[PDB]
């Protein structure tokens, strides 16, 4: 049935990509600026993750104009092989580091809130810098197959250079399908399913703790109990809505390869996927407001620096 | 390089000093600091004895949480020149006797002290654990001496449950920053068993709430 | 009581001792204070900074 | 302040011994420790060093690989484990106390020593005079020269003077080139150029007759001059 | 009765003092370019607010005290810790380095001045004496020599202590408010003490007598330092003004203030020539004043909390500042 580019996607995807680039870099930029400019010894024990998350989100969107260009041109990649590999690797490492940073905040929050006098000696060993060092290394390695297999080439029926995962480098036999599937499944399991499960588990217990200790003085207790439970639901839901369609479409597309689905399913999944990608980028733009600027003292710190220098 | 054999050795000594300072700091970070304030001839001695001259320090351990209480009575000097030294205590324990109501009455003095601490700039985010002491004496006195002696507007029954609730409210409404601190109130006497569990639970709530701010949930 | 009378007397005796002071004129005192500062100005590194090679805190 | 050495006596070559050095009367864990050796007819030789906290260990290259230095702070004990002993290792072994900080005075306490009998680019210093005839009340000058300047960029000169009275372990007299050790009388003083040094005894007492040693403490290995004997 | 007769005599004497001083007012002091110091060394290690700092006499060592329960002896040139001394009482308000370098004084809300021996056979630092006897907090202590220390406290008195016997030998009374600070004359003969009476007193150390009373602050005096030649003092208070007093004229000589300073003064010190006056404030910084003109000469900025203490070395080479942000800094 061939491939149809809903056509209008050639304008919408590049435009969205440049928009998330501008919002993402501005938002993360202010967070890193505020985080590294204010007094260090007076800081809250959250800032290492806020900084790590802002770095992951900033890096995740900064190479995006290369893909906007590729998509604008009709899937015709200038720049060459060094950039398909560098850009794709950075997007993947940061896709993993951002999720792990969010997971790290949930875990740090769990240990700090749910049983604070029992877990004090655990946080000192696993929270903050230890967690930040590990998730960055873990993200760097998980994305490694992308730098290895992402290449450039030009198909006889296309005559345009396209960035893609080659696989033939590791599969010179029919087993190739297993590399396509094994990497997609591993990426989904580690990049979404496990982190999401952890974030949900941690927030569930945090939410029980918040409801349990905010039942007195039913003016202030209720305002805080409602504000806190409301943000917890938003943090969980926003994450899932933004990442779920990227992993769902990717998974369905792979299943249809082994399960011979109607061509209409494959074309619809291929045409929708670029939007799923645009949606995933939304967290890079919202995270600053969900985790850095949610806290009024951070908003005040950023505002005071902007009003002075 | 560039150091002499003796300077390298001096540096190694300095590094060991830093190691010990850090380890001692980590231990201190897990202790609960409580400031003990209250009216004269009140329950401060009752609370310390049940829980267990310059500043007096008392140590307690309960449910594996280690506590240190600092009694700043005796120090009859200007409070404004030193009270800031307690900025950072987890909580303030404040003692008022219920019986103060018919003894300027002692209860008026007790409310004035409470307000000076509660609304103090150095304690903006510090919670208060309030003990209303000698409830058994209060019941014996309230049945003869109504609260209208020190609280003329009171129009309830002259018995412990209504009068005691009234007194609690009179202290809890001295909190001018309900958005930053809570007042935990417990009614006690010379004989009790729950004052340590009460302080422990109030402290645990203070710790959780401080961690919500520290973690950015605020 | 008489304790307050004794305290009033202590104040009177202390003030009497302070009243009986041979005081220097300010013009002279101000001049001497200045003379100290000028005489030792060259000796003071926070006023007249030391060359880096002579600075222990370089 | 006391240090008591053990583990001496006769061992055959190729064998091994441990010296123990039990400490008391001081905050042992805060001090580094050194072993200093003296052959029966010779001067002093530095053997090994362990820092407080056991972070740093140095050995003379005459013993390195055969000797091991270790400490056990909870027992106030300093060990030296020697293997493959040679006749070259016959000596008195002294346990020596040393603490380093600005203004400290290292090597201010020596033990009495254990005698071990074994059957059959360094900075070096010269004590040109092996012996000086003296009388009580006389002014005595003891010289020492270094192959390298002992004056560092930090302004200090790393020269120590020690006195070994007959039948006794060495006593620290001076710890900075010109800075006199605690408990040592004003009779003793000293100075130098950074390569040439002098120990001065303004008036000699009979009790101060003995062998004076010059020690270098700028770099490891620590080294000593031969020693100058006063004869009274 | 006699009570009113004596109060009337006291008022008459107060006016005799006023007029004797007015009679000397034939001039004012008012009738350095810019000072730009930089941090050269940062001393890290305290885990709590620093309340006190004092330079030793070799201009290289410092002692500092904080609420983490320790004193630290620092090597100001290398930043190395030389000693760290556990305190029995964490509420330390003051400390002092003996001029001999042999001892360190320390105390606060325990109302005791403890004396620590830094030069022992054992290699550790031990308490040699606990100078108990004040009823209020110890606000300030300074050594005259190894056997004598001067203290001030919250019970409104100052005292001269005999360290070896642990006794007060002289008690200096007459302040009515808590006494906040001490400063010793260069020759040790006179003390000046500041208090919450918004006044300062000049004491004769050998007698217990108050020689002069200096008034003029609108609020509590938190800090006093002697002008280097011993004939003048600078004070700092909660009214956000520093004041220079003349000991021979028995008069205020000059004031140091600015429209934008509404914060208290926690510490004052002079440079060797006496030309610069430095003061620490609740604005988390230190202002450098031209002591003979009262112009601001410069600002030492860099603390994230109240500057609690200042000191200048004896050789005039450096200024140390300490604050509630748990750090010390050395400026030059
Ligand atoms: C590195 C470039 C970015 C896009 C800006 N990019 C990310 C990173 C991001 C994740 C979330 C936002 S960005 N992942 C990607 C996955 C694919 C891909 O595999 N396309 C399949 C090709 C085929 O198999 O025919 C077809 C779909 C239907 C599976 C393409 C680009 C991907």
């Amino acid at each position: 049935c061939e491939y149809t580019d809903w056509k209008s996607s050639g304008a919408l995807i590049p435009a969205i990509y440049m928009l998330v680039f501008l919002l993402g870099t501005t938002g993360n930029g202010l967070v890193l600026w505020t985080v590294f400019r204010s007094s260090r010894e007076k800081r809250r024990s959250a800032d290492i993750f806020i900084a790590s998350l802002a770095v992951a989100d900033l890096t995740f969107v900064v190479t995006l104009p290369l893909w906007a260009t590729y998509t604008y041109r009709d899937y015709d990649w200038p720049f060459g092989t060094f950039f398909c590999k560098l850009s794709s690797y950075l997007i993947f490492v940061n896709m993993y580091a951002s999720v792990f940073c969010l997971t790290g905040l949930s875990f740090d929050r769990y240990l700090a809130i749910v049983r604070p006098v029992a877990n004090a000696r655990l946080r000192l060993r696993v929270s903050g810098a230890v967690a930040t060092a590990v998730l960055w290394v873990l993200a760097a390695l998980l994305a490694m197959p992308v730098m290895v297999l992402r290449t450039t080439g030009d198909l006889e029926n296309t005559t345009k250079v396209q960035c893609y995962m080659d696989y033939s480098m590791v599969a010179t036999v029919s087993s190739e399908w297993a590399w396509e599937v094994g990497l997609g499944v591993s990426s989904t399991t580690v990049g979404f399913v496990v982190p999401f499960t952890i974030m949900l588990t941690c927030y569930f217990f945090i939410a029980q703790t918040i409801a349990g200790h905010f039942r007195k003085e039913r003016i202030e207790g209720l305002r805080k109990r409602r504000r806190l439970l409301s943000i917890i639901v938003v943090l969980v839901v926003t994450f899932a809505l933004c990442w779920m369609p990227y992993h769902l479409v990717k998974t369905l597309y792979m299943l249809g390869s082994l399960l011979h689905w109607p061509c209409d399913f494959d074309l619809f999944l291929m045409n929708i996927f670029p939007y799923c990608t645009c949606i995933s980028y939304v967290n890079s733009c919202l995270n600053p407001f969900l985790y850095a600027f949610f806290d009024p003292r951070f908003r005040q710190a950023c505002t005071s620096m902007l009003c002075c220098g | 390089c560039t150091l002499s054999a003796e300077d390298k050795a001096a540096v190694e000594r300095s590094k060991m000093i830093d190691r010990n300072l850090r380890e001692d700091g980590e231990k201190a970070a897990r202790e609960v600091k409580l400031l003990l304030l209250g009216a004269g001839e009140s329950g401060k001695n009752t609370i310390v004895k049940q829980m267990k001259t310059g500043i007096v320090e008392t140590h307690f351990t309960f449910k594996d949480l280690h506590f240190k209480m600092f009694d700043v009575g005796a120090q009859r000097s200007e409070r404004k020149k030193w009270i800031h030294c307690f900025e950072g205590v987890t909580a303030i324990i404040f003692c008022v006797a219920l019986s103060d109501y018919d003894l300027m009455n002692r209860m008026h003095a007790s409310m004035k002290l409470f307000d000076s601490i509660c609304n103090n700039k150095w304690f903006t985010d510090t919670s208060i654990i309030l003990f209303l002491n000698k409830k058994d004496l209060f019941e014996e006195k309230i049945k003869k001496s109504p609260l209208t002696i020190c609280y003329p507007e009171y129009a309830g029954s002259n018995t412990y449950e209504e009068a005691a609730a009234y007194i609690q409210c009179q202290f809890e409404d001295l909190n001018k920053r309900k958005d930053t601190k809570e007042i935990y109130t417990h009614f006690t006497c010379s004989t009790d068993t729950k004052n340590v569990q009460f302080v422990f639970d109030a402290v645990t709530d203070v710790i959780i709430k401080n961690n919500l701010k520290d973690c950015g949930l605020f | 009581n008489t304790a307050s009378i004794a305290q009033a007397r202590k104040l009177v005796e202390q003030l009497k001792m302070e009243a009986n002071i041979d005081r220097i004129k300010v013009s002279k005192a101000a001049a001497d204070l200045m003379a100290y500062c000028e005489a030792h100005a060259k000796e003071d590194p926070l006023l007249t900074p030391v060359p880096a090679s002579e600075n222990p805190f370089r | 302040v006391q240090l008591v050495e053990s583990g001496g006596g006769l061992v055959q070559p190729g064998g091994s011994r441990k010296l123990s050095c039990s400490a008391s009367g001081f905050a042992f864990s805060s001090f580094g420790m050194h072993w200093v050796r003296q052959a029966p007819e010779k001067g002093l030789e530095w053997v090994a060093y362990i820092s407080s906290g056991s972070g740093t260990i140095y050995y003379a290259d005459t013993v390195k690989g055969r000797f091991t230095i270790s400490r056990d702070d909870p027992k106030n004990t300093l060990f030296l484990q020697m293997t493959s002993l040679r006749s070259e290792d016959t000596a008195m072994y002294y346990c020596v106390r040393s603490i380093y900080y600005y203004g400290s005075s290292p090597f201010d306490f020596w033990g009495q020593g254990t005698t071990l009998t074994v059957s059959s680019s360094d900075i070096v210093m010269t004590q040109a005079t092996s012996s000086v005839p003296v009388t009580p009340g006389e002014s005595v000058s003891i010289s020492c020269r270094s192959s390298k300047s002992l004056l560092h960029s930090n302004g200090n000169t790393y020269l120590y003077w020690f006195l070994q009275r007959p039948g006794q372990s060495p006593q620290l007299l001076i710890y900075r080139m010109s800075n006199l050790a605690s408990g040592v009388p004003d009779r003793f003083s000293g100075s130098g150029s950074g390569t040439a040094f002098t120990l001065t005894i303004s008036r000699l007492e009979a009790e101060d007759v003995g062998v004076y040693y010059c020690m270098q403490h700028l770099e490891y290995p620590l080294t000593f001059g031969a020693g100058t004997k006063l004869e009274l | 009765s006699e009570l009113d007769q004596l109060r009337q005599e006291a008022e008459q004497l107060k006016n005799q003092i006023r007029d004797a001083r007015k009679a000397c007012a034939d001039a004012t002091l008012s009738q350095v370019g810019r000072i730009q110091m930089r941090t050269r060394r940062t001393l890290r290690g305290h885990l709590a607010k620093i309340y006190a700092m004092h330079w030793g006499t070799d201009s290289r060592l410092l002692v500092s005290a904080s609420q983490d329960g320790k004193l630290i002896i620092w090597d100001s040139y290398t930043t190395n810790k030389v000693h760290a001394i556990p305190l029995r009482s964490s509420w330390v308000m003051t400390c002092a380095y003996a001029p001999s370098g042999n001892y360190v004084a320390c105390g606060g809300l325990d109302n005791i001045c403890s004396i620590y021996n830094l030069k022992t056979r054992e290699g550790n630092v031990r308490v040699s004496r606990e100078l108990a006897g004040h009823t209020g907090y110890l606000s300030c202590c300074r050594f005259l020599d190894d056997n004598q220390i001067v203290t001030s406290s919250g019970d409104t008195t100052c005292a001269l202590w005999d360290i070896e016997t642990g006794q007060q030998t002289t008690t200096f009374t007459g302040h009515t408010g808590d006494v906040m600070s001490l400063s010793l004359a260069p020759d040790t003969r006179l003390f000046v003490s500041g208090a919450c009476d918004a006044s300062a007193k000049l004491w004769d150390v050998r007698e217990g007598m108050c020689r002069q009373t200096f008034t003029g602050h609108e609020s509590d005096i938190n800090a006093i330092c002697f002008f280097p030649n011993g004939n003048a003092f600078a004070t700092g208070s909660d009214d956000a003004t520093c004041r220079l007093f003349d000991l021979r004229a028995d008069q205020e000589l000059m004031t140091y203030s600015h429209d934008n300073i509404i914060c208290g003064i926690t510490s004052v010190s002079f440079s060797k020539s006496g030309r610069l006056l430095l003061a620490g404030y609740d604005d988390f910084n230190c202002n450098v004043w031209d002591a003979l003109k009262a112009d601001r000469a410069g600002v030492l900025a860099g603390h994230d909390n109240r500057v609690s203490c200042l000191g200048v070395t004896d050789d005039g080479m450096a200024v140390a500042t300490g604050s509630w942000d748990s750090f010390l800094k050395i400026w030059n």
